[PDB]
DNA sequence: TCGATCGATCGAT
DNA sequence: ATCGATCGATCGATTTTTTTTTTTTT
C-alpha cells in the first residue's frame, strides 16, 4: 500500500536519522550489539519516538498487534539481510518498549482499556512452571497418506496433495514449530492498598523469549496489553456471563536489577 | 406497544427541560454539559421532579419499570442529540434518587417486580470487576456479517439466521471484540438490615448488583439506599414441567447513597487559593492576627472539662502540622510526634480521647486488647479459603495519616509493644511466618494512657522506677504532662458545679468565644503553607540546646532536639505564617523544661 | 439414551 | 421434467470426594 507501507519505511529512516549522545545513535549499533550476543530482544524508546516522529501514538491503538508485527518485519529484513550468516540460531525477532508516561495502579482498569497500550506493576505469586506450545498448522492426511500442507482458530481447507480430498487427518509429533510458555499471577503490593482489605489481581501471559526471568515474591514493571477471552461459554447465563480477563506481556522491567545492568553512554 | 405513552411523556419532559426546568434555570443539562466532553453516559434524575411537573408518572413508571426502562435510554439519546453533533454512542446509566418509600427484604413477593423501592443493609464478601463483551456481530458466513443487533440478552445466544441473504442459520460467523458494546459491573451480597432488627429468623441474604459508574464507590461497612428493581433470573424444584426449569431469586439496583461514610475535605463565599479551602478569609484574617488567640483556642474545645491548663495548650500539637519540606533522597523526614499521659485513677484520662476521635476525621480510636494481638497484624489464618495464609491488615495500621490511640498502655503484651519499639520512628514494619516479604507503612502519631504501678504517685522512686518497665521508649515520647490527684474541696466543688451546668437543661454549659467549625477549618487551612526558616533562632538554636544540656550537664540527647524544632515549627504553623520566628523557640524550650523537670524527682 | 447427518422422497414449479 | 423441503434411518458421545497426618504458630 501507499501509506500503510510507510511505517517500516519510517523505522528505516528513523534508525539512521534520529541522533542523540553526540553522534553514532544507539539503534544504529544497538541492534548489532544484540545480534552479537544472540539475544533477540531488541528494545525501543518511546520518548525517542516522540522526539523524532510523534505520529506513532494515534496510529497504534487501533490494532497494536499489527503495529508490533510491522515492527518485527523491519528487524528481520535489516538483520538477516545485513548478517545473512545469522539465519541459523533463532531466525525470529521481536522488539520491546520501556518508556511510557503513565503508571496505572491496579483496581483502575475496565472495559475502556480493551486491546490497547498499557503500563502496570505489582507483585508475583504462585503460578505454573515452564511448558512449550504449538506454532503452526500442519497435519498428516490419513486416507491418502499425504500431508495437508502448512497453514485461536482452525483453518482446514480442502486443498491438499491428496487431490484436494481427505477431510479426515492425523498428526505427527515433529516437523511443526513450537513455542515456550508460562503463566503469572499479578497481585498488587501490600503498601498501596486501600489500607487493610483483600487485594485484587489479574492473570498475565508471557511468551517464549520471556521465561525463567520472573519469580515468586518479586518487584515488577510491565507494559502489557489488555486481553479478552473471547468466550467463557456464552449461553443461558448467571447474573453475569462467565467472562474473564488477562493482560499479554510485551516487555518487563524488573525493579531490583540483580545483574550487571545499565546500558552505556558513548563518553 | 406499551411504552409509547412513556415515550411521549418523557418527550414533553425533555421539551420542558429543553427550556428552563427550575425558575429559568436548569439542573439537568449542566451534568450533561460536563458529560459533553468525555460522554460517560450517566445522568441521575430526581423522582420528586416527576411529582412536580409531569404529574404522577410514578404509577406510570413504578410498576412496569423494566419494560419502560430501555425506552428511557432512547429518551436520553433524544435529549443529547438536540444540541451536540451526535452519534448513537450515547448510553443510559442511572442513579435514581428523591423517592419517598423505603422498605425492607421481607415485603417481597412475586407481585413486586418493575419498581424502584429503596432498601438498606450492610456490605459483605464483596466481589470484583468482571467485564462482559455484552455484544458483537454474528450471522451466516457468506459475506453479510455486520450485525448491530440485540445479542446483549442475558442468556446469550450465538444463533442468528441472517439479515441480507438466505443462508445457514446454525453455522455462525465468528465474534467481534473490536467495534461492539462492552460494559462493567460487579456483584456482592448484603445481609439483614441493622436499621430493621427483628428476632427469630437468620440474616436472610440478598443478591444484589451495581452498574459501571456505581462500581467501586461502595465498600465494606456501610448502610445504603438502593433501587428496588427485582428481576426474573435467567435441583429440589420438583414441580410440574412444561414446554411448547426451576428458578431462584435475584435482584439488582441502580442507585446508591453510601451515607454514614462521608466527610469531604475542605472545599464566607469569597476569593482564596482554591474554591472553598479557606473562603472564610473574612474571619480567618482575624483568627491569624489576634494576640490572645492562643488562650482563646485553648478554651475552645474543653468547655465541659476542667483540670490542668497545660495539655489544653499542648495537645493541639498532635493535630497540628509538621514540616512537609522539599529535600533530596537522603531519607524520610518526619512531621508528627508522640505524646503521653499518665495519671491517678480517673481524673478524666479517657474523655480527653474518647471525643478526639470524633473531633478530626480519618483517626479512629480503640484498644487492641479489644481483640487478639491482631492490632498490629491482621488475623493470622491457617485454613484454606484462597491460599491458606492471608495477613495484609491489622488495626493500628488502619490509621494512616491519622491517629489511633490506645487505652491501658501498660498491661499489653510485649509483642505489639516491642514492635512499637521500632514502628514509630522508622515508620515501616515487617514480619515473617506468613509474609510475602511484608512491606507495610504506618505513618502516624500516638497518645499514651499509662497508669502507675500501685495506682498512686508516692515520690519514693524515680519515674523510670515509678513505672518500672523497659526503658528506651521513654525518650521518643517527647512530652508527658502527667495529671496529678490531690485532696482539696474547692476543685471538687468546682467539678460538681460543672455538673450544675450539664443537666440544667436550658443553658447547661458556659458561654464561649470561638465556635468549633471555624476552628477546625482554620486548622486544616494552616498546613498547606510550605513554612520557611531564615531566622537567627535558626542560627542561634545551638546555644539554646547547649544551655539545655548545660542543665543536663548535671536521659539525654538529640531525639529531643528533633522534637524541639518540630514542636516550635508547629507553633508557628499556628501563627498562619511561614518564616520561622525566635519566640516559638522560647515557648518550645519552656515546654521541654516543664516536661523534664516534671520528670525530675 | 440423546443429538445432528445424510440420504431419500413428494409437491411445486 | 428440475428442484427444495421434510421424514426418517444412521451415525457417534456421555456417566470419580470426605479424613487424615504432618505442620506452624498461638
Ligand atoms: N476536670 C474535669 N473535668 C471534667 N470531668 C472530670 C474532671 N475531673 C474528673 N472528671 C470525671 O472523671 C471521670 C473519669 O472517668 P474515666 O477516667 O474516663 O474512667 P476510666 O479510667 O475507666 O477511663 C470522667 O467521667 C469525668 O466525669
Amino acid at each position: 500500500l501507499g501509506p500503510r507501507t510507510e511505517i517500516a519505511n519510517r523505522f528505516q529512516s528513523f534508525l539512521r536519522t534520529f541522533v542523540d549522545e553526540r553522534g553514532a545513535y544507539t539503534y544504529r549499533d544497538r541492534i548489532r550489539r544484540m545480534c552479537e550476543q544472540n539475544m533477540s530482544s531488541f528494545v525501543v524508546s518511546y520518548t525517542d519516538l516522540a522526539n523524532k516522529e510523534h505520529v506513532l501514538a494515534y496510529f497504534l491503538p487501533e490494532a497494536p498487534f499489527q503495529m508490533l508485527e510491522i515492527f518485527d518485519k523491519v528487524a528481520k529484513d535489516m538483520v538477516l539481510s545485513i548478517f545473512p550468516t545469522y539465519e541459523r540460531v533463532t531466525t525470529e525477532i521481536h522488539v520491546r518498549i520501556s518508556e511510557l508516561p503513565l503508571i496505572e495502579e491496579l483496581r483502575t482498569f475496565r472495559k475502556l482499556h480493551l486491546n490497547q497500550l498499557v503500563r502496570t506493576l505489582g507483585v508475583v505469586t504462585a503460578t505454573t512452571g515452564v511448558l512449550p506450545q504449538l506454532s503452526v498448522i500442519k497435519y498428516d492426511c490419513v486416507k491418502c497418506g499425504y500431508v495437508l500442507g502448512p497453514f485461536n482458530t482452525e483453518i482446514k481447507p480442502g486443498s491438499c496433495p491428496e487431490c484436494q480430498s481427505t477431510g479426515p487427518f492425523s498428526i505427527n509429533m515433529e516437523q511443526t514449530l513450537y513455542r515456550n510458555y508460562q503463566k503469572i499471577t499479578l497481585q498488587e503490593s501490600p503498601g498501596r492498598i486501600p489500607a487493610g482489605r483483600i487485594p485484587r489481581s489479574k492473570d498475565v501471559i508471557l511468551l517464549a523469549d520471556l521465561c525463567d526471568q520472573c519469580k515468586p515474591g518479586d518487584e515488577l514493571e510491565v507494559t502489557g496489553i489488555y486481553t479478552n477471552n473471547y468466550d467463557g461459554s456464552l449461553n443461558t447465563d448467571q447474573g453475569f456471563p462467565v467472562f474473564a480477563t488477562v493482560i499479554i506481556a510485551n516487555h518487563v522491567v524488573v525493579k531490583d536489577s540483580k545483574q550487571v545492568v545499565q546500558s552505556l553512554t558513548d563518553e | 406497544v406499551k411504552d409509547e405513552v412513556g415515550i411521549r411523556a418523557q418527550k414533553l419532559f425533555q421539551d420542558f427541560l429543553e427550556e428552563f426546568k427550575e425558575d429559568g434555570e436548569i439542573k439537568y443539562t449542566r451534568p450533561a454539559a460536563s458529560l459533553e466532553s468525555p460522554d460517560r453516559c450517566t445522568l441521575e434524575v430526581s423522582f420528586e421532579d416527576v411529582e412536580k411537573y409531569d404529574q404522577n408518572l410514578a404509577t406510570a413508571i413504578i410498576e412496569e419499570y423494566y419494560h419502560i426502562y430501555p425506552f428511557l435510554c432512547q429518551s436520553v439519546s433524544n435529549y443529547v442529540k438536540d444540541r451536540i453533533g451526535l452519534k448513537t454512542q450515547k448510553d443510559c446509566y442511572v442513579a435514581f434518587t428523591e423517592v419517598p418509600t423505603r422498605h425492607k427484604v421481607r415485603d417481597l413477593t412475586t407481585s413486586k417486580i418493575g419498581t424502584l423501592i429503596r432498601i438498606s443493609g450492610q456490605v459483605v464478601r464483596t466481589h470484583p470487576v468482571h467485564p462482559e463483551l455484552v455484544s458483537g456481530v454474528f450471522m451466516c458466513l457468506d459475506c453479510q456479517t455486520e450485525i448491530r443487533n440485540v445479542e446483549q440478552q442475558f442468556k446469550f445466544t450465538n444463533p442468528t439466521i441472517c439479515r441480507n441473504p438466505v443462508c445457514s442459520n446454525r453455522k455462525r460467523f465468528m465474534l467481534d471484540v473490536e467495534k461492539s458494546l462492552f460494559l462493567d459491573f460487579q456483584k456482592i451480597r448484603i445481609q439483614e438490615t441493622q436499621a430493621e432488627l427483628p428476632r427469630g429468623c437468620i440474616p436472610r441474604a440478598v443478591e444484589i448488583i451495581l452498574r459501571s459508574e456505581l462500581v467501586e464507590t461502595v465498600q465494606a461497612g456501610d448502610r445504603y439506599d438502593f433501587t428496588g428493581t427485582l428481576i426474573v433470573v435467567p435441583l429440589a424444584g420438583v414441580g410440574t414441567r412444561a414446554e411448547n426449569l426451576n428458578y431462584r431469586m435475584a435482584f439488582l439496583a441502580c442507585s446508591v447513597q453510601a451515607t454514614t461514610a462521608r466527610f469531604g475535605g475542605t472545599d464566607t463565599a469569597e476569593d482564596m487559593k482554591k474554591q472553598m479551602t479557606d473562603a472564610e478569609w473574612h474571619k480567618i484574617y482575624e483568627m491569624s492576627k489576634d494576640r490572645n488567640l492562643y488562650q482563646n483556642l485553648i478554651s475552645s474545645l474543653f468547655p465541659s472539662i476542667y483540670g490542668n491548663d497545660e495539655v489544653k495548650r499542648g495537645i493541639l500539637l498532635q493535630q497540628f502540622g509538621g514540616v512537609a519540606k522539599t529535600t533530596t533522597e537522603k531519607t524520610s523526614l518526619r512531621g508528627d510526634i508522640n505524646v503521653c499521659i499518665v495519671g491517678d485513677p480517673s481524673t478524666a484520662k479517657s474523655q480527653f480521647l474518647k471525643q478526639v476521635s470524633d473531633f478530626s476525621p480519618r483517626a479512629i480510636y480503640t484498644s487492641g486488647k479489644a481483640s487478639s494481638a491482631a492490632g498490629l497484624t491482621a488475623a493470622v489464618v491457617r485454613d484454606e479459603e484462597s491460599f491458606d495464609f492471608v495477613i495484609e491488615a491489622g488495626a493500628l495500621m488502619l490509621a494512616d495519616n491519622g491517629i489511633c490511640c490506645i487505652d491501658e498502655f501498660d498491661k499489653m503484651d510485649q509483642r505489639d509493644q516491642v514492635a512499637i519499639h521500632e514502628a514509630m520512628e522508622q515508620q515501616t514494619i515487617s514480619i515473617a511466618r506468613a509474609g510475602v516479604r511484608a512491606t507495610l507503612n504506618a505513618r502516624t502519631s500516638i497518645l499514651a494512657a499509662a497508669n502507675p504501678i500501685n495506682g498512686r504517685y508516692d515520690r519514693s522512686k524515680s519515674l523510670q522506677q515509678n513505672i518500672q518497665l523497659s526503658a528506651p521508649i521513654m525518650s521518643r515520647f517527647d512530652l508527658f504532662f502527667i495529671l496529678v490527684d490531690e485532696c482539696n474541696e474547692v476543685v471538687d466543688y468546682a467539678i460538681a458545679r460543672k455538673i450544675v451546668d450539664l443537666h440544667s437543661n436550658i443553658e447547661e454549659s458556659v458561654e464561649r468565644a470561638y465556635t468549633r467549625e471555624e476552628v477546625l477549618r482554620y486548622v486544616t487551612f494552616a498546613r498547606q503553607f510550605k513554612p520557611v526558616i531564615s531566622q537567627e533562632a535558626g542560627h542561634m538554636l545551638v546555644e539554646n540546646y547547649g544551655h539545655l544540656r548545660q542543665r543536663d550537664t548535671g536521659r539525654i540527647t538529640v531525639r529531643q532536639l528533633e522534637s524541639m524544632i518540630r514542636l516550635s515549627e508547629a507553633m508557628a504553623k499556628l501563627e498562619c505564617s511561614n518564616r520561622v520566628l525566635e519566640r516559638h523557640v522560647k515557648e518550645a524550650f519552656r515546654l521541654l523544661n516543664k516536661s523534664i523537670i516534671r520528670v525530675e524527682q
